[PDB]
């Protein structure tokens, strides 16, 4: 029996892979929680002695044959365990590339701006370079804040970067992966069924037919961004030409919704925002995320564990503990569930309460399947299940029954429009950067893009797709795309993008199940059992399935779709054509401010 | 002199699941009524045969215990006629087992940083009803019998619990006692 020779061999992985990844998770978790010198020679130990659990498994998992295996459970599970293990990376090679990422992470989280004038006041990004990226409309103060920041975390990290895109096409060729950024687009890999399959370059021919389709509705947002801003900044801004880059929401320029105080649709409407409210009454950091869980409790959904509350670091330690707070859901195995995340009460960290909390009740969800089978059904459907409760919450009308709006706050056809213009900043104005820095990276791992042609490529795809345009020139001595997070720290940022077209192709699933009555942007799926079970059965599926599946079971499509999307936007995307008849709706690449 | 029950549910050490220790009472005299209302402690109160409040007018002789430790989501399987890892290569349970399994939570004494709990998980063939397996640390093979780790389809059965404090509900040490209360 080939079979059981396979069903016991997982059993004696299962029953020692959740112990030794257990204690590799609590070890990272005393890291990730106070930072020491004891704390990461405790945790690269044991996560070491389970890399070394990690390949030795999989060099026995390779002596099973999958075709003489006919139980797709099984299958799948001995798929992941000889597909990930052994690296052709030699011991040198290997001792380069863990002190080439340790030393990335370092330069860009000690790194700091410090200004030419006095270089004693120097800001760590962390409080800094971020109320003044959010806040401030200087012109010659965000160019300091911008260009500082590609200059010394990004003449720092050109050099660590160039050896990062050797070494890692290197281990990705190991696997018998073509370059690195085919490694990175194996979540969505689908083998099956002939029609419920998706190859790896399926992934790039399906997100650039999205992105055609995604740009009647951003060039219309676009224009009217432009033109909003461009009586903020009457100088800088060209009425026909690209934005500036540093002038857009984040410093990056990933979300840009630090825009809707400038870009307001009526300024003459109170405010949907619930930053304030929540400061005048009493509301602490635990409520932040107790009434985030009953917004889940209230569709169907469990509770939260026991050990939930006890356990995680919901707020920001005393005693001089030095934690680095990105905000993260940790999954530690054996039913432990926690989040690391200092929040600030505010808006942002209201709907990261969700969205943290939404890769929680997705880990509590496939706690039934097997150890290797614990992830999402691609990686942009572990972020999409946060963000579709991002879209029901954030509406006025669930917040005036959660009692944070004031009960005076009426619908209008003017806040039809403020609602879901600060809906196309966040979610819309994301699309074309998040689409293009995995387009960049898919060509400089290919090699599509030379070295020497890094920065020329990384500026004239944001001019092209995005409608950026750099205020200072950069030669190849800079690394701007190294400069954000996902990237420095090596992390996928397709995520991002394809969680965005599951975000509303989710909600708009639900919103039928929830026999919702009206506009897609007015519906609410809170108090409504209806719409959750379907939901949780989406979500206790795990990585049992191909997401070509569980997509087909619960939104009724099987691809991608971005439909949904667009008919979330199309209160707004009439009314931005309207707007937009005076103004001119494009960019000219050939623009520059400098 | 009464029912020595407090070396059964108020024990200092409880053993592992294959190891489960076993003691024969008989003529004895139990309060059963503090029993029957301890709920906030006990988590697990089935019965299986006997209704819980008529047992204590019923006279039982040679009352067995057997008394272990499993994890939150391993009390479904001291169930008669139940299917799993622990019912059938730690501890089968007959289909005519009357008595009351009785199960609590002890996540704050039974998981320290020194305790350490097993199960079987490998076996060849199934437990008996009201059979102790001894501790069999052999390295269990695929077929046949192996010698070292590095063989393939060798695997050694005895996976310990990773029991932390911190862990959720479901893989918390639960101290299962049974009472089979044999009749006649
Ligand atoms: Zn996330």
């Amino acid at each position: 029996t080939p079979e059981d020779l396979a069903k016991t061999f997982l059993d004696d992985f299962n029953s020692a892979a959740e112990n030794l990844s257990y204690q590799s998770s609590l070890a990272s978790w005393e890291y990730n929680t106070n930072i020491s010198d004891e704390n990461i020679q405790k945790m690269d130990e044991a996560g070491a002695k389970w890399s070394d659990f990690y390949e030795t498994q999989s060099k026995h998992a390779k002596n099973f044959s999958l075709e003489e295996i006919h139980n797709d459970t099984v299958k799948l599970q001995l798929q992941i365990l000889q597909q990930s293990g052994s690296p052709v990376l030699s011991e040198d090679k290997s001792k380069r590339l863990n002190s080439i990422l340790n030393a990335m992470s370092t330069i860009y989280s000690t790194g700091k701006v410090c200004r030419p004038n006095n270089p004693q006041e120097c800001l760590l990004l962390e409080p800094g370079l971020d109320n003044i990226m959010g806040t401030s409309k200087d012109y010659n103060e965000r160019l300091w804040a911008w260009e500082g920041w590609r200059a010394e975390v990004g003449k720092q990290l050109r050099p660590l970067y160039e050896e990062y895109v050797v070494l890692k096409n290197e281990m990705a060729r190991g696997y018998h992966y073509e370059d690195y950024g085919d490694y990175w687009r194996r979540d969505y890999e689908t083998e099956g069924s002939p029609d419920l399959e998706y190859s790896r370059d399926q992934l790039t021919k399906d997100v650039e037919r999205i992105f055609a389709e995604i740009k009647p509705l951003y060039e219309q947002l676009h224009a009217y961004v432009r033109a909003k801003l461009m009586d903020t900044y009457p100088f800088h801004i060209s009425p026909t030409g690209c934005l500036p880059a540093h002038l857009l929401g984040d410093m990056w320029g990933r979300f840009w919704t630090n825009l809707y105080p400038l870009t307001v649709p009526f300024g003459q409407k109170p405010n949907i925002d619930v930053t304030d409210a929540m400061l005048n009454q009493t509301w602490d950091a635990k409520r932040i995320f107790k009434e985030a869980e009953k917004f889940f409790v209230s569709i169907g959904l469990p509770h939260m564990t026991e050990g939930f509350w006890n356990n995680s670091m919901l707020t920001d330690p005393g005693d001089g503990r030095k934690v680095v707070c990105h905000p993260t859901a940790w999954d530690l195995g054996k039913g432990d569930f926690r989040i690391k995340m200092c929040t600030k009460v505010t808006m942002e960290d209201f709907l990261t309460a969700h969205h943290e909390m939404g890769h929680i009740q997705y880990d509590m969800a496939y706690a039934s399947q097997p150890y290797l089978l614990r992830n999402g059904a691609n990686e942009g459907f572990h972020e999409a299940v946060g963000e579709v409760m991002s879209l029901s919450v954030a509406t006025p009308k669930h917040l005036k029954t959660m009692g944070l709006l004031s009960p005076d706050f009426l619908e209008d056809n003017e806040t039809e429009i403020n609602f879901l213009f600060k809906q196309a900043l966040t979610i819309v104005g994301t699309l074309p950067f998040t689409y293009m820095l995995e387009k960049w990276r898919w060509m400089v791992f290919k090699g599509e893009i030379p070295k020497e042609e890094w920065m020329t490529k990384w500026w004239e795809m944001k001019r092209k797709i995005v409608g950026v345009v750099e205020p200072v020139p950069h030669d190849e001595t800079y690394c701007d795309p190294a400069s954000l997070f996902h990237v420095a720290n090596d992390y996928s940022f397709i995520r991002y993008y394809t969680r965005t077209i599951f975000e509303f192709q989710f909600h708009e699933a639900l919103c039928r199940i929830a026999k919702h009555d009206g506009p897609l942007h007015k519906c609410d799926i809170s108090n409504s059992t209806d719409a959750g079970k379907k939901l949780h059965q989406m979500l206790s599926v795990g990585k049992s399935q191909p997401w070509t599946s569980v997509l087909k079971d619960f939104v009724d499509s099987k691809d991608m779709d971005v439909g949904p999307l667009l008919r979330y936007f199309e209160p707004l995307y009439t009314w931005l054509k309207e707007q937009n008849r005076n103004s001119f709706v494009g960019w000219n690449t050939d623009w520059s401010p400098h | 002199n009464l029912c020595p029950f407090g070396q059964v549910f108020n024990a200092s050490n409880f053993p592992s699941v294959y190891a489960w220790e076993r003691l024969r009472i008989s003529d004895c005299v139990a309060d059963y009524a503090v029993l029957y209302n301890s709920s906030s402690s006990f988590s697990t109160f089935k019965c299986y045969g006997v209704s819980p409040t008529k047992l204590n007018d019923l006279c039982f002789s040679s009352v067995y215990a057997d008394y272990f430790v499993v994890k939150g989501d391993d009390v479904r399987q001291i169930a008669p006629a139940q299917t799993g890892v622990i019912a059938d290569y730690n501890y089968k349970l007959p289909d005519d087992f009357t008595g009351c399994v009785l199960a609590w939570n002890t996540n704050s004494v039974d998981s320290k940083s020194g305790n350490n709990f097993y199960y079987r998980l490998f076996r060849h063939g199934k437990i008996k009803p009201y059979e102790r397996d001894i501790s069999n640390v052999l390295y269990n093979s695929a077929g046949g019998t192996c010698s070292s780790i590095s063989q393939l389809g060798c695997y050694e059965p005895l996976k310990s619990y990773g029991f932390t404090p911190t862990v959720g509900v479901g893989y918390q040490p639960y101290r299962v006692v049974v009472l089979s209360f044999e009749l006649l």
